[PDB]
């Protein structure tokens, strides 16, 4: 009887994929920031 | 208690459609991509050197 | 019982078409970037 | 387990309507295309050399 | 049982009209573009 | 298997209402047309030579 | 069992009124254009 | 098959409400008219010779 | 079984009020256009 | 067949709520009025002679 | 069986409160307008 | 027929929630108030004399 | 059978809290206006 | 008849969720906060002195 | 009465999905992230120095 | 029979996490403001 309607297993499985995808997005964003600083430094 | 297994991508990428119904969201997805193309074109078109409008009156 | 309501077969087969179309869109975009660099190089 | 077959386009293009209900999304599609036209016109119109407004008072 | 609720016949019939309409729209846009190139060439 | 017949337009144009519920989309349609007319007016009016605002002061 | 829920007769009557109204709107738009061309010619 | 009769307007204009539910669309209609008036005011007001803001400090 | 759900009497009654209100709105708009032309003529 | 009587306003103005559910539309109404007020302020405030922002340097 | 689902008494009471609030909003707006004309006359 | 009684405000102000469901509209109310604050800040901040951005290179 | 579906008790409780919150927001806004007039007087 | 008691905040703040369903409004709340941060960034970023973009070609 | 225990983050982060249906909000989440990236690009791209569009004449 | 549909326990638990996350967001924002004042003071 969760608010979203998801079971515990569904919420955990979705969160596991979401975290994995978020981590890759963050790593790529950090690499992009490093590359853009190399190309045109800021601050 | 439950401890979910580490997903393997892109092998498990099809599970997204188990979460997001394409019937509701495929058109929103396409429209967002279109918006992105429109904004990108806006910013590149605004540069006169990167648009084909070359006629001079 | 899936959150979206889709069956495993429906999800797989929507994904197969989505990947196919995404790949063609990406190849076309890469061709477009190559052509626009030829027309007016950037960086 | 289940392995979907590789789709053949454009022969399987009609299957999109099995996912996307035209009754819900056909007007949003047309409006999106209209918005694209309006944005393209706005960028091309804005070039004085590419609009028909030629009257000089 | 389809996601959209349409039968196969409805989807096919809709697609046939959509294709016909898109094709005329594309032909008209191509005519508009040659026409605008004649009036004011670009590139 | 099913092979849809080639539609004849404008004879079959009324079939669009069999797909698109007018009770739900007629007003959006008309609002879209109005938006287009506002946008067109906005690009033409912005040209001082094509608006009636002629008071000099 | 139409997608929109309309019967054939409803779709046909609505189309007939829509076409009539569209035609008046189009005539009026054409008038308005001719008229703005007289007031301030374009092209 | 079915051939609809030619509508007579404005005698048949009340039929619009049989298609368009006023409970749903009357307020959107009013808001759209309001948006038009606001856009029209924006274009006319923007012209200094057609707004009442005449104070000079 | 109308598309909107309204009966004929409802649609006619609503249209009657709509028309009356629209007429007053238009008369007021015509007044305002006359006053604004007197204050600042256009064309 | 049915011939609606001519409505008398403002005596029958209350009938609008029979058509428009206030539970759904009262807040949208207030928001629209606020949006008007904001737009009007934006056009008047833009005039430096009609805003209180008078601090020098 | 009203379109909005309201009863007659509900609509009347809501309209009575809406009129009262609208009148006070009106009176405050007229007071703001005079007041802004005292501060910075327009026209 | 039915004659509604003249409401006493602010004593009857709580009746607004009998018409407007807070579960649906409280959040959009707060978002509206936030939009107003953003718009006011935009107009005041735009004036350089009324924002804290005082650093100069 | 209220329009929103709230009982009288619910509407009154919510209003009590809304008023309390609104009052604090107003006192905070008045303090902020006093502080900004001190920092940068207007009018 | 009913006379609600004076609420005590922040002790009764949790009661907001009894009015506002977090499943519906949590994400809109988060988006609104994000919109605010984007607007604030927009006004501060616009000032070059509070801008990290320091490269000059 | 009931006194909730202090949550432990990020161990309890998965509980967000018990509140927020990802079927409904995952795509709005991703669109919001896309909007942010677009806004950030718009502010950084607008600076010629941080712009890859280097073609001149 | 709450307006939202949440039970007291659900509302309390959600509020506790909401508070905790809000508090961390606030501490991070205060740190951000301190760092930005160090980098470029305002007022
Ligand atoms: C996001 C939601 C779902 C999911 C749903 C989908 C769907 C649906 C699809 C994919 C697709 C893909 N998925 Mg998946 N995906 C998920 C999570 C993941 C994860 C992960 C660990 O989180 C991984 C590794 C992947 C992996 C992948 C890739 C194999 C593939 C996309 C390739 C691509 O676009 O490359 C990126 C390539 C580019 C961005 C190029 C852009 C072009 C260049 C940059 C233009 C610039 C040119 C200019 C000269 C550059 C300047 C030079 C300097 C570099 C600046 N997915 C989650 C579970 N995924 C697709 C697939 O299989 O496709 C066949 C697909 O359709
Ligand atoms: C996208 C969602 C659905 C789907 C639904 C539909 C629907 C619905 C339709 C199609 C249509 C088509 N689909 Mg399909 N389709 C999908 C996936 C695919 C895939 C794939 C492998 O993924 C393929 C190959 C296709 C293929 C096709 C084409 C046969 C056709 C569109 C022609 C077209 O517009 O060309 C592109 C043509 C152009 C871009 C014209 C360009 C005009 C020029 C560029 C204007 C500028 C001129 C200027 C001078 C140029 C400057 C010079 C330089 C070049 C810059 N589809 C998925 C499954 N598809 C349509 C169709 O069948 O029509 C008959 C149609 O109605
Ligand atoms: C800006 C530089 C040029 C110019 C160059 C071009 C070019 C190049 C093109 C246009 C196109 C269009 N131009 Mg332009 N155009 C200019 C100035 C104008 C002005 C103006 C104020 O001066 C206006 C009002 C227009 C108006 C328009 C539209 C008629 C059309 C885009 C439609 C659309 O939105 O499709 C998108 C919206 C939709 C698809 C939604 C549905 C609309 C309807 C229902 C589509 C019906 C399709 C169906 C098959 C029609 C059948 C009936 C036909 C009679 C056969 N142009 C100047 C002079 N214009 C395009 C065009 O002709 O496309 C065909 C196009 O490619
Ligand atoms: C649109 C959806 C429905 C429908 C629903 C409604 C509803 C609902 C209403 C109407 C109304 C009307 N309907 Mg009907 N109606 C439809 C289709 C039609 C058709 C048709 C053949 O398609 C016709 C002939 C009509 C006919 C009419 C009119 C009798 C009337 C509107 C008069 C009006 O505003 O004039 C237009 C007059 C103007 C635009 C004035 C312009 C103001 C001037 C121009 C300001 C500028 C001043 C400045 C000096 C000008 C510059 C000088 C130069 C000229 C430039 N309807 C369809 C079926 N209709 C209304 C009615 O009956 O009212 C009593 C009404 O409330
Ligand atoms: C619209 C939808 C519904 C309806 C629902 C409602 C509701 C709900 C309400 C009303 C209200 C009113 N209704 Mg009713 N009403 C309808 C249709 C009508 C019709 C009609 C024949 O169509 C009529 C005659 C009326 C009549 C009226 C009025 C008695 C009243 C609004 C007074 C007002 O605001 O004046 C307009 C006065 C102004 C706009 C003042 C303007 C401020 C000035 C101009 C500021 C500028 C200052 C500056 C110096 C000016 C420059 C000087 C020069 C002049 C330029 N209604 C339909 C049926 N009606 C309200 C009411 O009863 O209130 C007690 C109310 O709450
Ligand atoms: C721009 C030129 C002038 C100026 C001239 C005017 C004029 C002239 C007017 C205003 C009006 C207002 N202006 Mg201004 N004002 C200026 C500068 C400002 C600045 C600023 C940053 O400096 C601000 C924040 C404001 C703010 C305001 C609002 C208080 C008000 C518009 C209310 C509204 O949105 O109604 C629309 C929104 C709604 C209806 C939504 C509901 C909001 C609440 C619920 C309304 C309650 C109604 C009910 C009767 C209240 C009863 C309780 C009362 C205590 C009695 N002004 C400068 C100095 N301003 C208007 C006004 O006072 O209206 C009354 C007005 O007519
Ligand atoms: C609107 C929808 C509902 C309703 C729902 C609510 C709700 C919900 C609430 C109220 C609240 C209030 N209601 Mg009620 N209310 C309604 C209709 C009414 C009516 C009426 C006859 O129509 C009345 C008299 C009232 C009365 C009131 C007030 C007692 C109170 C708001 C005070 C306030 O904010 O003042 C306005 C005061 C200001 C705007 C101060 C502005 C500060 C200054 C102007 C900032 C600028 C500074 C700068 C120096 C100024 C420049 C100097 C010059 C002046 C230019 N309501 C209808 C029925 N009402 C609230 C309440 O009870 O709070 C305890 C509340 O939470
Ligand atoms: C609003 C809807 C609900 C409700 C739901 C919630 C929820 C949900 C939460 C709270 C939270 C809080 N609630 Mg509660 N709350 C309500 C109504 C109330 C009322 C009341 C009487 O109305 C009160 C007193 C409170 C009290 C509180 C606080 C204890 C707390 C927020 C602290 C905070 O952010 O401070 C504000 C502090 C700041 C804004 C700091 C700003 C930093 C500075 C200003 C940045 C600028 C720097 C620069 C140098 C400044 C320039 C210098 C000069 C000053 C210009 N709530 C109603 C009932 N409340 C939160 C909580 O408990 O957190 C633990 C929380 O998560
Ligand atoms: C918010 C709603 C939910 C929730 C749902 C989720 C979900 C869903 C996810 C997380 C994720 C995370 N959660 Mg949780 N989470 C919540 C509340 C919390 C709380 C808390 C006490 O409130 C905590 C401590 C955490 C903790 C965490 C982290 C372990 C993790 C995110 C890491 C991260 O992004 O770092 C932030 C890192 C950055 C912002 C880097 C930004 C890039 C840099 C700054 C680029 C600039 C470069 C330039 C040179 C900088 C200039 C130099 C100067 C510094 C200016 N969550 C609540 C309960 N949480 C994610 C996760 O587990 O991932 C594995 C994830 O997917
Ligand atoms: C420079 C520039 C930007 C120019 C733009 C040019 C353009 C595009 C202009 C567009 C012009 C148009 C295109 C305007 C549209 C105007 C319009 C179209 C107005 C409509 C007004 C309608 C009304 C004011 C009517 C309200 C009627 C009501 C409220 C009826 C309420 C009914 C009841 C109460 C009945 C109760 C019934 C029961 C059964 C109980």
């Amino acid at each position: 009887n969760s608010i979203s309607g998801l079971t515990e297993e569904q919420a955990k499985e979705f969160h596991e994929q979401f975290k994995t995808t978020f981590t890759v997005f963050m790593v790529l964003a950090a690499a992009a920031h490093f590359l853009v600083f190399l190309w045109r430094p800021f601050y | 208690e439950y401890r979910p297994s580490k997903p393997s991508n892109p092998r498990d990428d099809w599970k997204l459609w188990l979460v997001v119904n394409p019937g509701t969201w495929l058109m929103p997805i396409l429209m967002a991509v279109l918006v992105v193309a429109l904004v990108v074109h806006a910013f590149v078109y605004s540069n006169d050197n990167y648009n084909p409008l070359t006629f001079d009156a």
